């Protein structure tokens, strides 16, 4: 079958990459050095950022559970793609250090 | 002694547990390169007293969605076995709810112990 091409990531709560698979580069064009430190909501389209940082505000809410959320990001050749974003929050129970985020990004179709 | 960061690593799966992405914290912990789990079943690495009990959170973790393992022994590249727990997320097409990969959190709990 055809493999989705898709990557994961690790965020802080606020949106910031914190963690980039290299599978990135196949997906939006991207070397993963360009997508650290930065806030995913920088390579979204604007009708869609504010939905997706609603999500990344809702989905510590929702007791590890996924969230989904589709929206279109600007690849590393400025054009958009749909990515299907599921995301959910982890944290080591053996600690109380805070909540992180963990994403698989696919591009998908909107059709 | 090693902070939290260094005891995690990320895996992906199929929906048969076959590796399909590996971040490479795992090497320090117990040896492996990514690129050598890829297209081999998580279940080549359970120790065998693990075995059925993984068997059935795997069935688990299929059937509701997100399943935390119990504790269980997992093989390393030059023998031995570590100590881990997984927290495993299925991820899904919404349209259909057609299952897509498994996300693995893997966290250690011990050394290498042989």
């Amino acid at each position: 079958v055809c493999q989705p091409t898709r990557f994961i990531s690790r965020h802080n709560i606020e949106g910031i990459f914190t963690f980039v698979d290299h599978r990135c580069v196949a997906t939006v064009g991207y070397q993963p050095q360009e997508l650290l430190g930065k806030n995913i909501v920088e390579f979204c389209h604007p009708e869609d950022q504010q939905l997706l940082r609603d999500s990344f505000q809702q989905v510590v809410k929702l007791k590890g559970q996924v969230l989904s959320v589709m929206f279109r990001f600007r690849s590393k050749n400025q054009e958009w793609l749909w990515m299907r974003t599921s995301s959910f929050t982890f944290q080591n129970p053996y600690s109380d250090e805070i909540e992180y985020i963990i994403c698989t990004n696919t591009n998908v179709k909107n059709s | 002694f090693k902070g939290l960061d260094s005891k995690t690593f990320l895996s992906e799966h199929s929906m048969d547990m076959k590796f399909t992405y590996c971040d490479d914290r795992i090497t320090e912990l117990i040896g492996y390169h990514p690129e050598e789990l890829l297209g081999r079943s998580a279940y080549e690495f359970y120790h065998a007293l693990d075995s059925e009990n993984m068997t059935k959170s795997h069935q688990n973790l299929c059937t509701k969605g997100q399943v935390v393992s119990g504790q269980y022994r997992m093989l390393a590249k030059h023998g031995g076995y570590v100590w881990l727990e997984t927290q495993g997320t299925v991820i899904y097409n919404p349209r259909n709810l057609q299952p897509q990969c498994i996300m693995c959190v893997n966290y250690v709990l011990s050394e290498i112990e042989k």
